[PDB]
């Protein structure tokens, strides 16, 4: 219910994070901008399948899996935790 | 003891004498000599018969 | 190697077979070890011992270790029979003289630096 | 002259050349090397399952009676992919001679036993086995020789750890000798020994 | 025939070591780096195996250092990396491998110490 | 020279000595402490310094064979003595 | 001795000693090295 | 294209102008040699190298003589044995008989080429020469009569340290190294000249008598005292850490260690944490169990939560370390985590990794054309960095020009002003030095971090942020070159940025805390003055310097040496160190110091392992388990626009470095401080003589 921070991890050779790349590259900015204290960890992984962590209040996590997906299909997985649906 | 004082020690006056001869007493009782690679069998009649090493 | 030389047992039915065979020798066995040794064991302690040695290598799924396991399972039986062996070595197999080792996170922690 | 050098032997170098070509001629099917050592030395290379007709060949050929085998032993290189090198030792009286017959094997591959073509070969490879682990298939009786009575491990592995891992001691609570892990008051100080500097240009290989 | 057997080698029941040394160990599979106070190279030829250092204390009487890990001077020689990795997993060890550093080439001129208009020239000899 | 800790218990030339709180001291109840009694940076202090009229000199601790590696010291430096390591002995030019 | 005497010493004993071995005399090994860690030392004056 | 030469008949094919020497090497086989070293420049006056051409009636010097085609190099040739054996002769006909007192001992290049290379007799029958010692600090220790002349620390010297204060005075046999006046040699890179020197003329003075080398065991870690990384071993004798060594990397260290991380060892012997520490009625620390004081420090977790607890993570803490405290602290919803170290949070901040990198790597500055420097004195905050700026300075002539402070590094640089106003005026295009960067085809920009400790660091981040864009958008685009920069100063400062702390002490100030967890805290930002009465302080370390005194319950914990621990560098690239001693008396490790007490407070962390600790941190960021992998992703467009919507003015102060001089640079963190060496050095430096 309560969100604490978000991290996005994609493999930047990888094909599987070319939508996730474009998030970055042309949507990330307008996302900060709208939650200026939210933080947005962006890390790189290597072989294994881009992610999207989003930990809450008193220390829960939850990860949804990224690959394959497009820019919009990665704008609407963040508004969804964003908006808690 | 042979002449070579890359395997055997030198004098104890030519250790204390001579640089190459230090050096070599120092690496002798610290390192040891190399030996080159390779197997052997080595067999003498010793008193209760033949003592070999490989 | 893709055609490995077996020792024998070809697969791993007839290794299992050699297994529960030497399990049958060794459990035939734990009545006269503890009679001549004249071990203050229980039988029944004798038998759980030899269960549980056996049970600590029932992850092994290649016939080739199983059958060099069972040789020197009946290597280990020769000597016991034979009486080569003494209580010292019979009673070896039960650790008798090692204080509990703790187990958990905080005891390994608060004893010493042992992972 | 040279005092310091060990003086060579060609004729024996010949000699033993041409009896490895003989005998590499002769059994084609096992002989995978032979080698001269500078110190006229002969050794042969064969596959592990030509063990007992080579050996045979070497005891009872005319040209070639090595009645007596000297040793017979094994050493240990974890780095191949076959670490144990089986070696026997003959020597043959008739013809005042020696040689050296190398095989390979693993932990988990038999080497047939040669207590047929010499009976020594019965507490050798006995103690083979105690000190490698190296299993020897028809063996009339295949036990440890030289560990302790329940000894656990193979002790003259190169992995294996030079003071073990247990030790004894009499604990009185018991009443008996007792085994326990191993723990030493002073410890095994090692020593880096080797100089960085290489030392016999003929042995250099190839960077690769 | 010949058998086969298509799974991992695996002889840490024969090998005889204790559990506690087969699971909780991590070795280092590395090739050694060069001992900076000497120029030779002849030490970082080949690759080695050395296990995770454990605890070692103070004797009560004589002072001495002591110790309880059996495997605290086991160093292993290995000539390939992919030798030393198989032998690590067929005894089942855990194992952490670095890649070999060697010197990358360097272009070296002695005429460039006396450069008419570049930098490298240098002021004594 | 030999010195008393405030514990009682003599130190060696190497400075050792046991803590009062430390539980170690009991090994030398009912028994003694091996302790030597000669100090040999004493010793080396009460030998003099020798003058020689030469910039170096040579040291081979006295007795040929029987002493350490002979070792050449340099006496230029005349705010201190030149001393031989070997054998700890000090040698000086004639200032003046 | 009497005919040849040993080159006298400042060091060396004057009284001989037989093996001392069973006497409050004998000899106890200890380390000859000081502590080689030094533990921090708290202050004696309370912060508060 | 290459071109064919032989060795010993054996074909190999090299670039031309590669030396003899050279190629014996490609092709495997070392030449011997005294005065040879590939990091410095070419001498050829040993004469050690010399080797037979097959032709040639003369030997060459195999160091110094570049390859033709079709020659053929006799290695092992009649003529270079003779060679040899001859230098080898006359060396150890003048070198005296010290080996037994001599501390290059057995690892001596003399001893060793003399037993490889040289005969084992002496036809020397006349006197030795005698050298008159000379004294050039607390650090190197000179016997000068083992000296061979071989004019290796000159040369470091001049060319690497930028210091030209040593050389040779006199000519023949009577020819002395050394300064001619009694001038001690202090640079924070003096220790490589111990190391280089391949006899026992120049050696380590600390590590004097104590020890051999076939006794030491090498333990392969890293070094935190800065923000390097460098690879260096500890060699240690029966569980005590004797000597500190560089380990090559050319990528990040290059066989070059700073005096800091050499001899600041013996700080881990001196304040050392032992035991648990808790205060009795009377407020004196006293020692106790791990059980009491966990049991303590959990009944004050479990009572407090919320924003009321904090953690202030100091700089030599360990990746393993902070991710175990960052759990255990968001198990109770407490967020005040934070490091002692400031970093502008406003746009970006920390969310992308390519906004605090270091962008360019460390050997990316040999690359570079140009390079400004803005807030920094990077000859004593990153010593290994200034020296690769050296470097590529000498052999590419690299446009150094430092913004700031005219503090005295080792080569010529440009000096702009000493405020931020150049900054802005260098972004605006009214500096001439704008021209300059626009021409040029490689520019660095790097912005120490020391300089955003500032009051208005976010304004000097943007500065410097549009100074970069405005190069971007005049040169090409196109292209895998990163301009901007920003260089570290503390070990622990990236590993916590990637995991998610929240730089500077900010945050605590902001909101006190009940409850305060400083972890290797030593920097004293935050004091029991900021903090409310009757707060909780629990400092968890291994020397005591400030947080133990002001503390109300210490944990002792392990050292660099001593645990196995993740260290994240300048550059983003992250590093193992291993276990090299154990820590002494009751301290452990940090993550299981951390583990342990949540346990005890029953918020249980999922990990029990190394292995297990480090999957978190690969689930946390996955980066700080991708150990030797540098490279990662530019995202300097979305850093600068968000940098771009909020800015505040520049103030007006001039930009001075933290630390100006060597004594500043000797005197940085806590193992500095307890360390005797560095002691010492702060003294010679400052009284002199
Ligand atoms: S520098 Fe080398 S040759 Fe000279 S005294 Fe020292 S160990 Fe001996
Ligand atoms: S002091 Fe050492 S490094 Fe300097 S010239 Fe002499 S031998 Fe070479
Ligand atoms: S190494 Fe070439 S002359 Fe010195
Ligand atoms: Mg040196
Ligand atoms: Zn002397």
């Amino acid at each position: 219910l309560g969100l604490r921070e978000i991290r996005i991890h994609l493999c930047q050779r990888s094909p599987g994070s070319q939508g996730v790349r474009d998030f970055i590259e042309k949507r990330y900015v307008e996302l900060k901008k709208a939650n200026p204290d939210l933080p947005i960890l962006i890390r790189e992984c290597s072989d294994v399948q881009p992610k999207l962590w989003a930990r809450y209040a008193f220390g829960q996590e939850k990860n949804v899996s990224l690959n394959n997906f497009s820019a919009d299909q990665v704008t609407r997985t963040l508004e969804n935790v964003l908006s808690g649906k | 003891k042979v002449d070579d004082a890359k395997v055997s020690p030198p004098k104890r006056a030519e250790m204390k004498t001579s640089m190459e001869s230090l050096i070599h007493h120092f690496k002798l009782y610290t390192e040891g000599y190399q030996v080159p690679p390779g197997a052997t069998y080595t067999a003498i009649e010793a008193p209760k018969g033949e003592f070999g090493v490989y | 190697g893709t055609s490995v030389k077996p020792i024998f047992s070809r697969d791993m039915n007839e290794a299992k077979r050699r297994v529960r065979e030497l399990y049958r020798a060794w459990y035939r066995e734990v009545p006269n070890t503890v009679h001549l040794f004249q071990l203050d064991i229980s039988v029944k302690q004798g038998r759980d011992k030899v269960r549980e040695m056996f049970m600590k290598n029932a992850h092994v799924t290649d016939p080739r270790v199983v059958d060099l396991l069972v040789i020197k399972g009946k290597m280990e039986l020769e000597e016991t029979i034979n009486v080569w062996k003494q209580r010292t070595h019979i009673m070896r197999f039960f650790h008798e003289t090692e204080a509990p080792r703790p187990t958990d996170f905080l005891s390994k922690f608060y004893v010493g630096h042992d992972p | 002259t040279r005092p310091t050098i060990r003086p060579r032997n060609d004729v024996v170098h010949k000699q033993l050349s041409a009896f490895g070509q003989y005998v590499a001629e002769i059994l084609p099917k096992y002989v995978q090397q032979v080698q001269v050592s500078c110190f006229n030395e002969l050794e042969i290379f064969i596959h592990p399952d030509g063990v007992i007709p080579v050996l045979t060949f070497l005891r009872d050929h005319t040209n070639a009676q090595f009645k007596s085998l000297a040793d017979l032993t094994a050493v240990d290189v974890p780095t191949r992919q076959n670490r144990f090198e089986i070696v026997y030792n003959l020597l043959s009286l008739r013809f005042n001679s020696r040689i050296r017959v190398k095989t390979y094997t693993d932990e988990l591959t038999p080497i047939e036993s040669s207590v047929t073509v010499y009976k020594a070969a019965n507490w050798y490879e006995r103690e083979i086995w105690d000190m490698f682990g190296v299993f020897f298939a028809n063996h009339p009786d295949l036990r440890r020789i030289l560990t302790d009575y329940g000894f656990e491990g193979h002790p003259f592995r190169k992995d294996f750890p030079l003071s073990g891992y247990v030790e004894l001691r009499y604990d009185d609570e018991v009443k008996r000798v007792v085994a326990e892990p191993v723990e030493l008051a002073q410890e095994f100080r090692k020593f880096d020994l080797n100089s960085p500097w290489e030392a016999f240009p003929a042995y250099r290989q190839p960077p690769e | 025939q010949l058998i086969a057997v298509d799974e991992k080698l695996d002889i840490t029941t024969l090998t005889g070591v204790p559990e506690e040394h087969i699971k909780t160990r991590k070795v280092r599979i590395f090739v050694p780096a060069r001992n900076n106070m000497q120029s030779g190279v002849n030490n970082t030829k080949k690759w080695k195996m050395e296990f995770d250092t454990r605890e070692r204390w103070e004797n009560p009487l004589m002072g001495w250092s002591s110790t309880a890990d059996p495997l605290s001077n086991l160093v292993l020689t290995f000539s390939t990396k992919e030798d030393a990795v198989a032998f690590a997993e067929k005894n089942g060890w855990s194992f952490d491998v670095e890649e070999r550093k060697v010197p990358k080439p360097k272009s070296k001129s002695y005429g460039a110490n006396f450069s008419w208009n570049k930098r490298t020239r240098v002021s004594t000899k | 020279g030999v010195r008393t800790s405030p514990t009682g218990e003599k130190v060696t030339h190497t400075g050792q000595a046991y803590d009062d709180g430390d539980y170690r001291r009991v090994r030398f109840s009912d028994r003694q402490k091996e302790v030597n009694e000669n100090f040999a940076i004493d010793l080396i202090a009460e030998q003099p310094v020798s003058e020689v009229g030469s910039r170096v000199i040579s040291c081979d601790g006295g007795g040929g064979a029987l002493g350490h590696p002979r070792v050449y010291i340099n006496l230029d430096k005349e705010t201190k003595t030149g001393t031989c390591g070997y054998c700890g002995l000090q040698f000086r030019q004639p200032h003046h | 001795p009497t005919t040849k005497p040993p080159t006298a010493r400042k060091y060396i004993w004057t009284n001989h000693k037989f093996n001392v071995s069973g006497t409050p005399q004998q000899y106890v090994p200890y380390s000859t090295t000081r502590k080689k860690i030094q533990e921090w030392v708290p202050p004696s004056t309370p912060y508060k | 294209n290459l071109i064919e030469v032989f060795v010993d008949g054996q074909s190999v094919m090299v670039e031309p102008g590669t030396t003899v020497l050279q190629a014996c090497e490609k092709v495997g086989m070392q030449i011997p040699r005294f005065c040879y070293h590939e990091r410095l420049s070419v001498a050829g006056n040993c004469r050690m190298c010399l080797v037979e051409i097959e032709k040639a009636p003369k030997v060459v010097a195999a160091c110094a003589m570049p390859v033709m085609k079709g020659w053929n190099i006799l290695t092992n040739s009649e003529k270079s044995k003779k060679a040899r054996e001859g230098v080898m002769e006359f060396l150890l006909a003048n070198h005296p008989l010290d080996c037994p007192i001599c501390d290059q001992g057995g690892e001596c290049d003399l001893q060793d080429q003399s037993m490889m290379f040289g005969s084992d007799r002496s036809r020397f029958l006349e006197g030795k020469r005698a050298v008159e010692d000379k004294n050039i600090g607390p650090l190197v220790k000179t016997i000068m009569t083992r000296c061979i002349q071989c004019t290796r620390c000159i040369r470091f010297a001049s060319e690497i340290a930028g210091v030209d204060d040593l050389g040779t005075t006199g000519r023949g046999n009577d020819m002395q190294v050394g300064t001619y006046i009694e001038k001690m040699f202090m640079s924070e890179l003096s220790g490589n000249i111990i190391d280089i020197c391949p006899v026992g003329a120049l050696t380590s003075k600390p590590y004097a008598f104590t020890a051999r080398p076939w006794e030491t065991r090498k333990t392969e870690s890293i070094d935190v005292m800065d923000a390097v990384g460098s690879n260096i071993v500890v060699s240690t004798r029966t569980g005590e850490v004797m000597r500190i060594l560089p380990r090559m990397h050319e990528d990040i260290n290059e066989e070059w260690i700073s005096d800091k991380t050499r001899f600041a060892y013996d700080g881990l012997k001196r304040q050392r944490l032992t035991q648990p520490m808790i205060r009795n009625e009377k407020g004196l620390l006293t020692y106790t169990t791990w059980e009491d004081a966990l049991s303590r420090v959990a009944g004050m977790l479990q009572s407090f939560q919320g924003n009321d607890v904090a953690a202030i993570a100091g700089g030599l803490v360990d990746a393993e370390a902070l991710v175990a405290l960052k759990d255990l602290l968001n198990r109770v919803d407490s967020d005040s985590l934070c490091t002692e170290e400031v970093f502008p949070t406003a746009g970006a901040g920390t969310d992308l990794r390519s906004n605090y990198l270091l962008n360019t790597t460390i050997a990316g500055v040999e690359e570079a054309d140009v390079i400004l420097l803005v807030g920094t004195n990077p000859r004593f905050e990153a010593p290994l960095f200034n020296a690769r700026i050296r470097k590529s300075w000498l052999h590419n002539d690299l446009k150094v020009a430092l913004i700031g402070s005219p503090v005295d590094l080792t080569y010529r640089y440009d000096h702009l002003g000493d405020s931020p106003k150049i900054l802005q005026d260098i972004a605006s295009g009214n500096h001439p030095f704008s021209q300059i960067l626009k021409e040029a085809k490689k520019p660095m920009v790097v912005l120490g971090s020391s300089a955003l400790q500032r009051s208005d660091g976010t304004a000097i981040l943007a500065a410097v942020s549009n100074i970069a864009q405005n190069i971007r958008l005049s040169s090409g685009v196109t292209g895998d070159w990163k301009v901007m920069n920003i260089l570290h100063r503390i070990a622990s400062q990236v590993a916590a940025l990637d995991l998610g702390y929240k730089p500077g002490v900010e945050a605590i100030r902001k909101n006190p805390p009940k409850v305060l967890f400083l972890l290797g805290a030593d920097g004293g930002c935050i004091t029991r003055q900021d903090l409310p009465k009757d707060c909780f302080i629990i400092y968890q370390g291994h020397h005591g310097d400030v947080g133990a005194p002001m503390a109300d319950v210490i944990l002792p914990g392990a050292a660099y040496t001593e645990k196995s621990a993740t260290y994240v560098n300048t550059e983003g690239r992250a590093q193992q160190t291993k276990v090299a001693v154990t820590p002494p008396g009751l301290a452990r490790e940090d993550w299981k110091i951390i583990r342990a007490l949540s346990e005890i407070a029953g918020m249980t962390l999922p990990y029990d392992t190394l292995d297990q600790v480090r999957s978190r941190l690969e689930e946390v960021s996955p980066n700080l388990v991708r150990y030797d992998d540098v490279e990662g992703a530019n995202y300097f467009q979305q850093a600068n626009e968000l940098s771009k919507l909020v800015n505040q003015q520049l103030l007006a102060d001039p930009l001075v470095p933290p630390q100006l001089t060597i004594k500043d640079f000797y005197m940085t963190d806590s193992i500095s401080r307890a360390s005797q060496t560095m002691a010492k050095c702060v003294k010679a430096v400052t009284e002199g003589i």
